[PDB]
């Protein structure tokens, strides 16, 4: 019921975009890692080839 | 400004912004809700027979791509998401709802998208600068909208300017480098012209076609390049966004026939 903090998004779900940038690489950007996850697909992806 | 105060929201609420389909589609956000920080197009769109708003030049990318794409059937931009759906998913999710001011504002999706076949027959796009997805506030924003979608069990999905196909990019380039040309009665009555010469020459590359009719018809240099220019980033004309307008051939442009409800 507590609005959770940045400090505490490591505990959030497997799927919610705050647990996925806590334990994301941070050498590498929170756009490589939703991209890898399908989060974020290009234009192709969604239509017949 | 993009932020709305109570009376405005239950304003647009009865015009009945988000609501219809096809060329009864109103968005909820106009370009007249253009962020100080960007740029705003309004489009016509031979798929919906609209114009469309885009707040963005990201927008815009997303918007021409999708009006590619043969499959499409509707495009509907800035659709807006039950502010009772979205209030309970913040509680439930430790979320402060968006809010200016004191007053919780109404989220948006920026395309809702539905198609007549292939793999997705509904999907939903929010379109973010790659930048903004550092950004903690832009994130739980993203996630409401996340689970909201979760929640209608239809696709949702993140584009970026990095998602944007390298030859998309530059024609974008050409045809926006400056600011989009005015459509007088003058130029809108081209389009039938042109649709008939363009038709004949087909086979024909799109760029020596305007030079030969510009050498035809003995107008100035460059003028019927001009016009379909002026035409296509308003959207009246459309053309091969995967392949270097330059090398569009005739036939890979699509005109359309228009009418000026100015006298009707
Ligand atoms: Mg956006």
């Amino acid at each position: 019921i507590k609005v959770v903090k940045p400090s505490d998004w490591d505990s959030l779900p497997d799927t919610d975009l705050r647990y996925i940038y806590s334990q994301r690489q941070p050498e590498k950007t929170m756009h490589e890692r939703l991209k890898g996850k399908g989060v974020i697909v290009d234009m192709a992806s969604l239509f017949k080839q | 400004n993009s932020s709305f105060s109570e009376v405005q929201i239950a304003r647009r609420i009865k015009e009945g912004r988000g609501q219809g389909h096809g060329k009864d589609y109103i968005p909820w956000l106009t370009v007249q809700e253009v962020p100080s920080s960007g740029r705003s197009h309004r489009i016509y769109s031979h798929k919906t027979g609209r114009v469309h708003h885009l707040l963005s030049d990201l927008e815009l990318a997303v918007f021409l791509s999708l009006e590619w794409e043969s499959s499409v059937l509707d495009i509907r931009e800035q659709f807006p998401l039950l502010p009772s759906d979205t209030r309970q998913i913040a509680i439930d999710s430790g979320i402060k709802h968006p809010v200016i001011r004191g007053v919780d504002q109404v989220m948006s999706t920026d395309f809702l998208v539905d198609c007549k076949d292939g793999p997705f027959e509904q999907f939903a796009i929010q379109v973010k600068p790659a930048a903004a997805l550092q950004d903690e506030r832009t994130l739980e924003k993203l996630e409401l909208e996340r689970r909201y979608w979760q929640q209608k069990q239809i696709p949702w999905f993140i584009f970026t300017d990095k998602e944007i196909n390298p030859v998309v990019k530059e024609n974008i380039e050409w045809l926006y480098s400056v600011k989009t040309e005015e459509v007088s009665a003058e130029l809108l009555a081209q389009l039938s012209p042109l649709a008939h010469i363009l038709q004949e020459k087909g086979d024909e590359n799109i760029i020596n076609v305007c030079k030969q009719v510009d050498i035809a018809y003995d107008l100035e240099l460059g003028k019927t390049l001009s016009e379909i220019r002026a035409l296509t980033a308003n959207g009246f004309i459309k053309f091969n966004i995967y392949k270097s307008f330059r090398a569009n051939k005739c036939a890979d442009l699509c005109i359309s026939q228009v009418v000026n409800m100015e006298e009707l």
